[PDB]
RNA sequence: CGGGCCCCGAACGGCGGCCCGACAAUAAAAACAAAUGGAGUAAGAAUGAUCAGAA
């Protein structure tokens, strides 16, 4: 087995009050990649967030409310690294990576880009910087699993009424083109769309009860994995959890097992 | 003989340098431009000078009509 | 092999081709050869013979 | 040469309902109308031309005896 | 050329050894080879489905047979 | 072709080789015999495979 | 083989012994350098030799720009 | 000699500023500084591997620290 | 002097299976047999001498605490 | 010893010339020389990066400098 | 300068005529028997007398284990 | 030093074009301006200092005698 | 804009060209670098501040004897590094090569021996050609891109020379010269800027002394801008102004969109 | 030992001469965390002024 959980909690505190800690504790998994901690590493040090039988790793942004990402693993990773050299990355700890034998996973959290124009500019900046870094991450032997919420949909199949969202951030032409270039040209794939080419599957919908009723979801979570692991995809699922997190948990299993 | 229709189409795409998107049998989309071709090979110029074997090319979709 | 596809092309029958990867292609037959089939649908979406699995015309011929 | 052609000719003459499965595993159905060295015509509601290089196996719905 | 697969398959057929042909798609095909020729082998399944070589990948006999 | 030197060298030295198929499943075992169409692995079951669905043959030891 | 554009490419990849990244159809990647080639096989020298088949190679992406 | 390296490394270790070492081979490292001495240094990370000084190329702290 | 000798002595005493990576990138394995101011003997199946000027870093397989 | 190193290095430091340091493997660094000693050099660049002497290959300044 | 392990180890490998396999820092495998060694050079006896330098050697891998004094 | 110092001094005297090769395998053209126990000055457009431990060989462009 | 202008001028003696006003014309003619060839003057002669143009950095490697050969090179901004060696007796002893270094580009002034003088000159030309194609085979390994300002004294194709049926005897269009040049432009991958921009005839770069050939335009395209296949796509425009000619050769100006640094 | 080269038979075989198997040398890459699941997955053109299809 080889499970991976992705829950952009948008605040580990709200996650705790919503019962995310108990759900993850009950949810038997190998690695858990929650995003947007909205708290300092010292806050994550609170044993309440420490899941029984899992390690604690977290990198906080310069400003807690800005972001922050954490990573829980069942076995001691070979090494944990944070940052990518970019200001938009280092100054906010939006990237944290653990190292295991043969495969090393990472936790990515892109800026929403929907708050303001400056957020969209930062999004474009981080996108170009990240595709550059990944170009530098081509011939690298170690296979990767960039588990992160990219705040962008690849195809219309990933979001309904695209006609209305075409101009709204998250589905704009340049972001979709960047994602397509990152996926196809560079040989990267996705476990879900590979194992299950089924529409209507989303992760992030408005907290508004109306959108939840009519299910206005935007697929923002993606299990970006190097082509080496593409062959070892078991199955993907997007549970419709009752408002536990804006980004619904993204659980995927893999045929390839892990090792220290 | 074998490429009476493939050869002229590929040669026109090359001369016109139309940005094409090659879809592999594996389903991986490959955007870029056709640099050169032959019997069973096509050179795609992009960020990385790529060589895609014809036997593994499913479809090619030029972005503009030719 | 040749006569069937030639009739499909000349008669302008709406053809839908399922590739070996399963992709359901749609379009009309523009021109074909030993190892190539030009599919006319907005753009000249060329399709190779080795990757074609089934050719589904909309009506018999 | 010695086995494929007689088997397919018998399937055609007897018009046995055969079930063909593609290399990918997709299950097809229909009768063998005409054979070819590179292709086959499977008439099932709408005649579909299937390529031989994409045929995994040919499952006849009824047992057949070679000549 | 083609001097090795012929005797191997002929011996597998003569002794009627249960072979498990694993297709390229990862599907099992337990049965006995009834015959074989170019671009074709004939299984001894309840229906005796005719398989194509291009699709076949491996031919493992359940019991190790001698050459 | 360089395929036959490689294969017969592995056969003479009987090096445990790991063969990857087109699907990707990892096979293991020595090579007993081979021709242009098939390979006869020396595995516990000696699973025979045709040459039209091979990916890469690599020896576990240099 | 009539035009043989693959032959000059493989020859320049081998003569300079450039690090190649031969992708396969299954999805795995094979790092190394082309030692030699023929019609259906290519030799990758990564500690040990790899008998990667031609018909299984999806794309060949050299990590080193090769002028030609 | 070695009058500047000592205070720099001592401050980096005391403040435990996470540093990223880069080996001469081009390999990168991460983690705080555990200890240091002549021809040897100890890295404070998930694993406390011992790195020799003659193989280190640069010492880049995550956040610029003051000497 | 102050940190290298105790660390190496503890590694040797505890006989922890360590995997040393050379500056050239080669991966080695084995137990620590003995060390010197210029050389270290690593025993894996057969004793393999390694020089101190050719090691990138020493990675103990188990966490160790200095004396 | 080092009768020629210290003058050149301290002159570069005084003039604060943006120098480009080439390492043994080939990668090039950039930044003004902040401070140095017998074995290490500090770059005033945003990263405040320190580089060891035994790993540095060449120190090429962006502009010609006068010898004191 | 006054070591303890290098000299006896190399002397034993020389006397016992053990087929030694030396690893260079470049990653090339040298094969041969030890002829004689010095503070800075090791003579590898393999048909030709190759004078391999000490600082260029990475590891000395003998073909068979040897007892230590 | 025994011989390296006389050789470098002779090269500096006539300002003969030399080619310094680093360990990585690259060659640097120019002429020696000065040298010491650890560094060599190779003047060419800009005064670039090179370290001894990183140099592999000094090849004069033309025949020169001690 | 990101324009890069390169001016290659074979003067056959900088003295005559300067007398005709090449120095002032170049000083006024904006350009990043000037690939002036065939100086026929020593480095000490080029050291004369009269030839030194303001706002540029002069670099030249003369031959053992000035009039025999000599090549120079100008540069507005200080190049990264300049090298004046090739490794051949036909090259080093004659200062026929001088290469500068830039950001991912290498401007190189090249001057092959004419060969039209005497049979010994033809033998020297063949020797230099084989040595230079060997050097090019060795250089193709290098990743960094290169530029070669070179008057090769060899006609490439029919369009690159008038009345080739008659010129098939004159050095420049000979069979071995044609083979060598097309191999340089062929298997070796190197390309030309003029032939890339304008596949139009009547474009020559050398004429005899007799004004008859000039009026009839019986000239050869002995000047080339051999480009590494990389910048081939980055060739903007090219021209061969025949009227403002200051020697047997004509100024060859090529502007690119690539920006050096 | 086995790869690259030329040599020779009748797009197709193969044999001798050899060389190398550590690149007579990247003006330099803000950095390579270290080199068989298996009896088979295919939801709807905002509308041809009008389509008979054979031994």
């Amino acid at each position: 087995a080889m499970r991976i959980i992705s829950v952009n909690v948008n605040g580990i505190q709200a996650a705790a009050e919503r019962g995310l800690l108990s759900w993850l504790q009950a949810q038997n998994a190998d690695v858990i990649c929650l995003q947007d901690t909205r708290a300092s590493a010292f806050d994550l040090d609170d044993p309440s967030f420490q899941l029984d039988g899992y390690f604690l790793y977290a990198c906080d942004a310069e400003l807690p409310e800005q972001g922050g990402v954490a990573l829980y693993s069942r076995l001691q990773p070979k090494a944990v690294i944070s940052g990518l050299g970019f200001e938009t990355a280092d100054r906010y700890g939006r990237y944290l990576q653990a190292d295991f034998d043969k495969v090393s996973i990472a936790t990515l959290l892109l800026p929403s880009g929907q708050s303001g124009d400056e957020s969209l500019n930062q999004k474009f900046k981080f996108m170009d910087d990240f595709t550059h870094y990944l170009s530098k991450q081509r011939r690298k032997r170690r296979e990767y699993i960039y588990c992160g919420s990219l705040y962008v949909a690849h195809q219309k199949m990933d979001v309904k009424n695209w006609r209305e969202c075409q101009q709204m951030p998250g589905f704009l032409a340049p972001e979709r083109a960047w994602l397509d270039e990152v996926f196809g040209n560079l040989g990267y794939a996705d476990a879900l769309r590979e194992v299950s080419r089924e529409g209507d599957q989303f992760s992030w919908w408005p907290d508004s009860e109306q959108a939840e009723m009519l299910n206005l979801g935007w697929r923002f979570d993606y299990q970006v994995l190097t082509p080496g692991l593409r062959r070892f995809v078991r199955n993907a699922k997007l549970p419709r959890q009752p408002r536990f997190s804006q980004h619904a948990p993204l659980i995927v299993d893999y045929d390839w097992q892990l090792s220290i | 003989k074998g490429h009476s229709l493939q050869d002229p189409y590929l040669n026109t795409l090359r001369k016109e340098r139309v940005p094409v998107s090659i879809y592999l049998v594996n389903g991986i989309k490959l955007q870029g431009q056709i640099e050169s071709f032959d019997q069973f090979v096509i050179l795609l110029k992009n960020t990385v000078s790529q060589m895609v074997y014809k036997h593994a090319i499913s479809t090619v979709v030029p972005s503009r009509p030719v």
